[PDB]
């Protein structure tokens, strides 16, 4: 378990997403290894905690750190995906993403459903 | 050869392509380089804040342009409020980046200071304009609504294309406003943006991009007319930030001299010469190109060229809707609020335009979550996101502010760019004029919030620029208050006019590019008899 292996199940769990791309996986690790991960134990320490029991607040303000670079898709304002960026993927079925169209006439006349 | 125009914006390509289709020879000088959409996109899609409009669109060294994230300082801002607003140096310059609203003025806006003792008239009257506006939606591809919303500026023939439906969004709150109270009349905005294939662009697709790009040119930007004039006849050179016009014998212009990317000094001579450079580096190039029998500045014997400088001071206001509305779906704008527009009061305070954002809000609302520091389950996380980025709504305006010779452009006697060329310095300052009109818009708000189950209100009272450089080289009557006559030929030199928004007495109530258009149409009309 290399920090990627140990850093994609981490985001497996704290994104609940299934199939996340880890050529994205390993661009936003090393992103984030600028300023964190500094220690090679921080990682492993953080996806044991954060299974069974409880997080520091220097823990749970790492998860969201983590979760933060997949929804957003930009560590220390670097855009490192924006196209495979999570929120966007959480409001497909409505919004479309800026510069990219719908293939349909959009049709945004219509209420959205749920 | 014949004409030489300065500026490849929307007002520079209108002239250029009006004159090279008369078989006349034109020369088109642009400061920026050409740079197409493709790369535009790429750098958007690239650009980690993408509220910012101006980000985009990179400030050459030789030909810079204002940047605030962070700031480039480009601009010299002193006075008592910033003159922080945004233009483009490029070929087709700044409606590359623009929402695309395509209004016209309605008609006491020309006769401002006559009908309410402020302000300052023009020469013409709306109706020498009307016939110059109806070719300029043709000419942009403008849609508009029909008779069943009057806008108040008086319609010949009718909007080239219609609307195309209203998003969800702008609708349920059009009914929901004027069913609280008619006289706010929220209408649906005309925009130069296809609801069908039209001269050669596509139909809106609903990229909710429109500045500060569209990906597929659905919207007008004035590399539409760059294209055309070019395949006219008129010779594009770029990278020609001019810096000087000299003057001859005759009190005529005869040349503008121009520096390239190296700064090396270069000459284009012309029988006649339109600036269209923005109403801010139009202006400094006047006051730069002073010389023996013209010390003031070139075209400037009325002290006016830099002065009585406008743009609509901007008041906005946000909140949680209580009913789910999906900003993001559809043009970022498509409706506007126009019960303020005209009336009595104009003698008191500003008048407004109200606008409500259709702009996708998921970054801003999912950006949001992740400070309040809380880890929640994927579930209830993506919950809270299609919430919040479901029920904002936001409200902006455009006062208006009258034309004062305080508020004013001159070039830096101290500051100077890569290439030596001195700088922008605006003095700018915002009177209780603008400020009184504010404090009204402000109740407007308060209702809207309270009509729509506004929860979270906040009020954004800082004004706010809006990008409308209007001013600068005010036409009028007699050139000892004027640097322009009625028809935008600068009094001092019979061969010099200026296709810009900085020949305009007033800057009204609304986007004032499609006014710019009526009077290049009108310009080229009056050249073109010149032989
Ligand atoms: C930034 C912006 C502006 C804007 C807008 C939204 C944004 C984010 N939305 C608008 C809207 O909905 N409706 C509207 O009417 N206007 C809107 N705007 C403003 C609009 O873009 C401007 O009013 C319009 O672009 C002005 O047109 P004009 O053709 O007069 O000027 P320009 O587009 O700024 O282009 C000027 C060109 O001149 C060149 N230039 C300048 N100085 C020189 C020198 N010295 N030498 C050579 N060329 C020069 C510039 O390079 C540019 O191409
Ligand atoms: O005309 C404009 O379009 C927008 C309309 O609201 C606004 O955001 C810009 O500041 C202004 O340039
Ligand atoms: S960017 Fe393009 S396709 Fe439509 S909504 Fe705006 S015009």
């Amino acid at each position: 378990t290399a920090p990627l292996d140990t850093f994609m199940t981490l985001s497996e769990s704290l994104t609940g997403k299934k199939g996340l791309s880890r050529v994205i996986g390993e661009r936003l690790l090393q992103a984030l290894q600028k300023g964190s991960f500094k220690t090679a134990d921080s990682l492993p320490q953080l996806a044991g905690a954060l299974a069974s029991g409880s997080l520091t607040p220097e823990q749970e303000s790492l998860a969201l750190t983590i979760l933060e670079a997949w929804y957003l898709g930009i560590v220390d304002n670097v855009v490192i995906t924006y196209e495979e960026a999570l929120m966007f993927g959480v409001v497909s079925d409505t919004l479309v993403i800026r510069s990219y169209c719908p293939n349909k006439p959009g049709f945004w006349a219509d209420k959205p459903i749920e | 050869a014949d004409v030489v125009v300065v500026g490849s914006g929307v007002a520079g390509a209108i002239v250029a392509h009006q004159l090279a289709m008369a078989g006349k020879a034109v020369i088109l000088l642009e400061a920026g380089p050409r740079m197409p959409r493709w790369e535009i996109v790429e750098r958007f899609r690239n650009q980690p804040d993408k509220m910012d409009f101006m980000a985009p669109y990179p400030s050459s060294p030789w030909a810079p342009h204002p940047e605030y994230g962070p700031p480039n300082d480009y601009l010299i801002l002193k006075g008592e409020h910033k003159f922080n607003s945004q233009y483009i140096r490029a070929v087709g310059g700044t409606t590359w980046h623009w929402a695309a609203s395509a209004w016209r003025f309605i008609p006491n806006d020309f006769k401002m200071k006559s009908v309410y003792g402020v302000g300052r008239d023009w020469p013409i009257q709306y109706d020498d304009l009307e016939p110059y506006y109806q070719r300029a939606e043709e000419e942009l591809g403008v849609w508009g609504p029909g008779p069943e919303e009057d806008l108040y500026s008086p319609r010949k023939q009718p909007y080239p294309m219609p609307p195309l439906p209203l998003s969800f969004n702008e609708q349920t709150i059009k009914t929901a406003l004027n069913n609280y109270d008619p006289k706010f009349h929220v209408v649906t905005e005309p925009v130069a943006r296809n609801s069908r294939p039209y001269d050669g662009r596509p139909t809106c697709c609903g990229n909710n991009n429109c500045m500060p790009i569209c990906p597929i040119g659905a919207m007008y930007n004035g590399i539409v007319h760059v294209e055309k004039a070019e395949r006219a006849g008129a010779k594009l050179i770029e990278n020609a930030v001019v810096y000087k016009l000299e003057t001859g014998p005759d009190k005529r212009i005869v040349a503008a001299l121009y520096k390239d990317k190296t700064g090396a000094e270069h000459r284009v001579e012309g029988k006649y010469f339109v600036l269209a450079a923005n109403g801010i580096e139009t202006p400094k190039i006047l006051l730069m190109s002073a010389n023996r029998d013209f010390p003031n500045g070139v075209a400037n014997s009325s002290d006016m060229v830099g002065r009585n400088l406008m743009d609509h001071p901007g008041t906005g206001v946000s909140f949680y809707a209580s009913e789910k509305l999906w900003p993001g779906r559809g043009p970022q704008e498509m409706t506007s609020l126009i019960g303020f527009r005209d009336g009595p009061f104009r003698a008191t305070e500003a008048a407004k335009k109200i606008h409500l954002s259709n702009l996708s809000r998921i970054d801003q609302e999912t950006q949001k979550i992740f400070k309040a520091g809380k880890l929640m389950k994927p579930d209830e996380l993506d919950a809270q996101i299609r919430d919040r980025s479901a029920r904002y709504v936001q409200f902006d305006c455009f006062h208006e502010i009258l034309p004062q010779p305080e508020n004013r452009i001159v070039p830096s006697k101290t500051a100077t760019d890569a290439i030596g060329i001195p700088r922008p310095e605006i003095t700018y300052a915002i009177d209780d004029y603008v400020k009184r009109g504010a404090a009204h818009t402000r109740e407007v708000y308060a209702t809207a919030a309270k009509v729509l189950g506004g929860t979270d209100v906040v009020f954004n009272d800082e004004f706010a620029p809006n990008n409308h450089i209007t001013g600068s080289t005010i036409m009028g009557a007699d050139a000892r208050d004027s640097v322009v006559d009625k028809d935008c030929r600068t009094f001092d030199h019979p061969n010099l006019f200026i296709s810009s928004s900085a020949t305009m007495p007033t800057v009204g109530t609304v986007n004032v590019t499609l006014t710019i258009a009526a009077l290049a149409l009108r310009m080229s009309d009056t050249l073109k008899k010149e032989v």
